[PDB]
RNA sequence: GGUGAAAUUCUUGGAUUUAUUGAAGACUAACUACUGCGAAAGCAUUUGCCAAGGACGUUUUCAUUAAUCAAGAACGAAAGUUAGGGGAUCGAAGAUGAUCAGAUACCGUCGUAGUCUUAACCAUAAACUAUGCCGACUAGGGAUCGGGUGGUGUUUUUUUAAUGACCCACUCGGCACCUUACGAGAAAUCAAAGUCUUUGGGUUCUGGGGGGAGUAUGGUCGCAAGGCUGAAACUUAAAGGAAUUG
């Protein structure tokens, strides 16, 4: 009765990446981010630049014919902070209200397990 | 003079801690010295929670959360508005809030 | 000056010292 | 940064969606339910033959959705579609796993937490590696506030686990066992073999993943999709 | 003190204060003699003689028992061991350990620990040096340390 | 009497030929001549008779080794390695 | 472990050491037991094994070189092989 | 306290404190009078046996050594001495 | 992409990305705490093998066999050196972008040696608890780890037993902590830094204002970088510790 996509909500630092895909993954649809809707390169992450990026995305899922989205929100992940970019939830408040269909919330941020090595030094990015 | 009973770490008996390092300016630290917190937040929002749920199949779904380790320099924590300082005898105190 | 660069900069010194002595023997 | 593009060329338009089209997806008979979803790709032209490329796709559904019960709320499962036919691909098992918020809820500190894995070999002559993960209690009436283990049961309870994973996959092919998980009565066996040891609970087993694969044998496959 | 760590642990027996005293076992003494030589002649070392005399048997203490101690009952009868049972056991323990290293060229540990046997060693071989119950000149040496052994 | 303090035995060169090359010849050399272990045989009898030979004058046998030592390290490896391909491939 | 039912054997019961004073003792069959080194030339193994079959005697190959199988016996040079004429005391015979 | 007798504490205090601590020292063990399952062959046997002594009669089992007091067979009937 | 902001750099030859496969080396997360082990430096994935150790229990043995130590030895972080292997990531030298009057630095992006291992060296650190080792005595408190004792104590096995896990009580030996100060100190503070003008339990080592200087020189070790030993002339009235008000 419904049919499903998968959204793969990427919430990066001095970024933000948006792009449903197709259950199986190898089939992607609507990749929208936030430099590609802006030009401050200041915004590519701002909450305002991922909700214009949610609207088209879910605009341009709704003619393509997907109704419902599976949530997968990650963040930077591997060895970074795994804490997600200011504009994701935006975003993903921005494509619930555009009028799509939402199932499954889950987090996928990257964890290692006690990776090999940080950059940075070891006195660590100063100033 | 000493400043600190426990020397500003939790090193009783050890010698080395195997150091880790901190999350904000990547700086190395002992793990015992470490200023570590744990950060649990629902995933989405206090806000944004009534648009979901309101717009959410199978209703009153999950709300999953989330759990997050946090290490910091001395100067990542004094600057993040964390442990600012203490009085001098107040130093001694050891219950959180 | 900090003592780490003083013992450097004495320890070029002693260096210095050295092969000019060995120079001549 | 739209206008950051200094060059788009190193050296130096057709819309991409009509030239796709929609196929369903089929679980095997090992749940209640069957529909999966639908998968889009191009027209399978006389080069392409889009059935080669969907051979080996692989998509990730929740358990929940399999049983209805909110109950299996977390409980992944990985699927690897392997037959099509007619709009209407047919799909194989291929990985349990947990979910990493529940999971990580699982662990607090003032526990000893352990875990243990084995490498089994199946009937069908698959090779299976099984991940297990326990965490102690506080009894009631405890007063000390940590309750940790003592490092020796630690080794007992690894090795009782390690034979009973190796006994209850050997022998068994794979769908006795996946009707096993699903009620998962060997998570209930583990603390019968162990009480007498240590409390031990939360022994939700792990993610499992398959390492070696038989030959294809379409005709067991079928038999799955009956 | 424990001579060669830094324990202080104390675990010892505590004997009673009724000295020639129990006058409650039937067990006369001469029976507890001939039982210890009957042991000896199977090659026992007087700590198990004492061990077992104490669980198989009713016997407090063969010093109280009977007029003696062990090793002097042994050394009558003329079965005295030519080296102190204490000694004879660190000598093993030494070519166990080093017959280990053989194999280990890395465990500096054992290669540590292998010092503190010897020095022990050498130490006993000084006070019985000087007690004259070995003969003086008398010298432990690794490479003669398995044979004299066994 | 130690007849000298470290040169060993490469003090057949003299004076000439390097301070590092020579010390480097001496390290190569005394495994070159030493004995090693006819494990076939059970004792101290082999020597190298050219490059990369080795014959125990008990048991007769003649070993192919490395250059100047009875096996190198690669060959270990390479070794356990075939050991440990052909159990798996097996069972 | 068997070192220590050799040397109580060493030490109770009787033994031969040496190929040619085993096969010697086979051959009457006083012997009880042959036990035979690893790194043995394998042909002088098989014959050993078929005078074993011939005279229903109990073999066991020792898992290491005749070199240690001199000290586990208790000797001081190599050894091929042994044969336990009188175990005296030893359980070798009944064990294993 | 300041004031009190050494001389005469009470047993109580005694029992409560460690072997050689005591007053004057003394041993805490003692013996047992076990009968064997079976045949009656009345045998001696120390507290902390540190060794699995057992009947000459029938050689089952008396005591099992642990880290404190013996501990027992189970059909067995024994007797503080 | 990156910051504060840009910028160097990759992209229509499809960058950034998504999925399935495969390889490489490094590490052993989250559990992980005023908890464990080791002489110390140090030691956190499994299993097996090799040997070692403390505490506990002990009506076993020896009988004073001991304590600390010039001379003399073993181990000894990282960095560094020699010769192979390995050589993902990070990453002194260096390259480049950006700020500044200048910036060979902090900030960006790459990037040799190194970062891992093997066989040898090298013997240093805030190697810190800036508190030598052994023995005796002197205030309480709870908690915790390992062994031990008693308890009709709870839980479950087979109600039940033995267990094991618990709870209570006691004890030995650990890492600590809390309260007080008769006592100590100049104070900060301290159950040892106490039992010292009422000056004596045993013993090793080190210091005599600050600089000159851990330099010169002489031996000695090392291939070297350097280590160990180690002055004087001359110069100076203050340097320094802890606390108080500003
Ligand atoms: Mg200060
Ligand atoms: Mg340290
Ligand atoms: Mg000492
Ligand atoms: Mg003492
Ligand atoms: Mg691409
Ligand atoms: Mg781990
Ligand atoms: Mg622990
Ligand atoms: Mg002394
Ligand atoms: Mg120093
Ligand atoms: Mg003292
Ligand atoms: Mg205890
Ligand atoms: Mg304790
Ligand atoms: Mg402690
Ligand atoms: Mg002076
Ligand atoms: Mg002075
Ligand atoms: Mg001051
Ligand atoms: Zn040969």
């Amino acid at each position: 009765s419904q049919v499903f996509g998968v959204a793969r909500i990427y919430a990066s630092f001095n970024d933000t990446f948006v792009h449903v895909t197709d259950l199986s993954g190898k089939e992607t649809i609507a990749r929208v981010t936030g430099g590609m809707k802006v030009k401050a390169d200041r915004d590519e992450s701002s909450p305002y630049a991922a909700m214009l990026a949610a609207q088209d995305v879910a605009a341009k899922c709704k003619e393509v014919g997907i109704t419902a989205v599976h949530v997968k929100i990650r963040a930077t992940g591997g060895t970074r902070t795994k804490t997600p970019g200011p504009g994701g939830q935006a975003a993903l408040r921005a494509l619930a209200r555009s009028g799509l269909r939402i199932g499954r919330i889950e987090d996928v941020t990257p964890v290692p397990s006690d990776s090999t090595r940080k950059k940075g030094g070891r006195r660590g990015r100063r100033l | 003079p000493k400043k600190r009973a426990s020397n500003g770490r939790n090193k009783k008996g050890r010698g080395h801690v195997k150091p880790v390092r901190c999350v904000n300016c990547s700086k190395s630290i002992p793990k015992d010295k470490a200023i570590k917190r744990m950060a649990i937040r629902n995933i989405v929002e206090a806000a944004a929670v009534r648009d979901l749920s309101e717009a959410s199949v199978y209703p009153e779904y999950a709300l999953p959360k989330t759990y997050n380790k946090l290490h910091y320099c001395v100067s990542c924590a004094i600057h993040a508005r964390i442990v600012r300082v203490r009085s001098r005898e107040d130093r001694k105190n050891r219950a959180p809030p | 000056m900090r003592a780490k660069w003083r013992k450097k900069r004495t320890r070029r010194l002693k260096r210095k010292r050295r092969k000019v002595r060995a120079r001549s023997k | 940064a739209v206008g950051k593009n200094k060059r788009l060329s190193k050296g130096k338009v057709v819309d991409p969606f009509t030239r796709k089209e929609w196929f369903d997806i089929k679980a095997p008979s090992t749940f209640e339910n069957r529909n999966v979803g639908k998968t889009l790709v191009n027209k399978s032209t006389g080069l392409k033959s889009a059935s080669d490329a969907l051979k080996g796709r692989v998509v990730e559904v929740c358990l929940a959705d399999l049983q209805g019960s909110e109950d299996h709320s977390f409980r992944k499962i990985k699927l690897r579609v392997d037959e099509v036919q007619g709009k209407n691909l047919l799909t194989n098992f291929h990985g349990m796993d947990f979910t990493t918020d529940k999971l990580r809820s699982m662990v607090r500190k003032w526990q000893t937490l352990i875990e243990a894995n084995v490498t089994v070999k199946t009937s069908d002559d698959y090779v299976l590696r099984i991940f297990a993960i326990a965490f102690t209690r506080k009894q009631a009436n405890q007063v000390k506030r940590h309750s940790y283990a003592q490092s020796s049961h630690i080794r007992a309870i690894r090795k009782v686990i390690s034979e009973i994973l190796t006994k209850e996959v050997q022998g068994s092919t794979l769908a006795q066992l996946t009707s096993k998980l699903i009620p998962e009565v060997i998570n209930k066996e583990i603390e019968n073999a162990t009480k007498d040891i240590f409390p031990l609970q939360n022994i939700h087993v792990r993610k499992v993943k398959l390492l070696k694969q038989p030959k294809f044998d379409v005709g067991a496959l079928m038999a799955l999709h009956g | 003190g424990r001579m060669h760590s830094a324990g202080k642990g104390i675990s010892s027996s505590a004997i009673p204060y009724s000295r020639n005293a129990p006058a409650w076992f039937k067990l006369s003494s001469e029976s507890v003699i001939e039982q210890i030589v009957k042991y000896a002649r199977k090659g026992l070392t007087p700590s198990q003689i004492g061990v077992l005399l104490r669980d198989a048997h009713g016997v407090t203490q063969a010093r109280v028992i009977t007029g003696n101690k062990i090793m002097r009952i042994l050394k009558s009868n003329g079965l005295a061991p030519e080296i102190p049972e204490d000694l004879y056991y660190l000598i093993k323990k030494a070519v166990s350990v080093r017959k280990h290293l053989e194999r280990n060229r890395k465990d500096k540990d054992a290669k540590f620990r292998l010092i503190l046997i010897e020095s022990r060693i050498h130490r006993l071989a000084r006070y019985y040096r000087t007690v004259a119950v070995l003969p003086p000149n008398w010298k432990y040496e690794s490479a003669t340390a398995s044979a004299l052994v066994n | 009497a130690k007849r000298t303090k470290k040169v060993g035995i490469t003090g057949k060169y003299g004076v000439r030929y390097g301070s590092s090359l020579r010390r480097q010849v001496k390290k190569l050399e005394i495994q070159q001549h030493a004995r090693y272990d006819c494990s076939f045989c059970g004792k101290k009898t082999v020597k190298r008779g050219a490059a990369g030979i080795w014959t125990c004058s008990c048991c007769k046998k003649t070993v192919a080794g490395g250059a100047y030592t009875v096996s190198t390290a690669a060959a270990a490896t390479v070794r356990s390695t075939i050991r440990r391909l052909r159990e798996m491939v097996e069972a | 472990s068997i070192n220590q039912k050799l040397a109580l054997v060493i030490k109770s019961g009787k033994y031969t050491l040496g190929y040619k004073s085993t096969v010697k003792s086979l051959r009457q069959g006083k012997s009880k037991l042959i036990i035979i080194a690893a790194n043995t030339p394998v042909l002088r193994k098989s014959e050993l094994e078929y005078y074993a079959m011939l005279s229903k005697t109990k073999v066991y190959y020792f898992q290491g070189g005749n070199n240690e199988l001199g000290t586990a016996v208790g000797k001081l040079f190599r050894v091929g092989v042994v044969s336990i004429l009188e175990a005296g005391d030893s359980d070798i015979l009944t064990t294993l | 306290v300041l004031v009190q007798d050494l001389l005469h504490p009470t047993a109580a205090s005694e029992a409560r404190k460690h072997k050689l601590k005591t007053l004057v020292q003394g041993p805490r063990s003692y013996f047992l009078d076990v009968k064997c399952p079976g045949c009656l062959n009345i045998t001696t046997v120390f507290s902390h046996a540190q060794t699995a002594v057992t009947c000459e009669s029938c050689s089952t089992i008396l005591c099992t050594p642990t880290g404190g007091k013996a501990k027992l067979s189970e059909g067995t009937s024994f007797r503080r001495k």
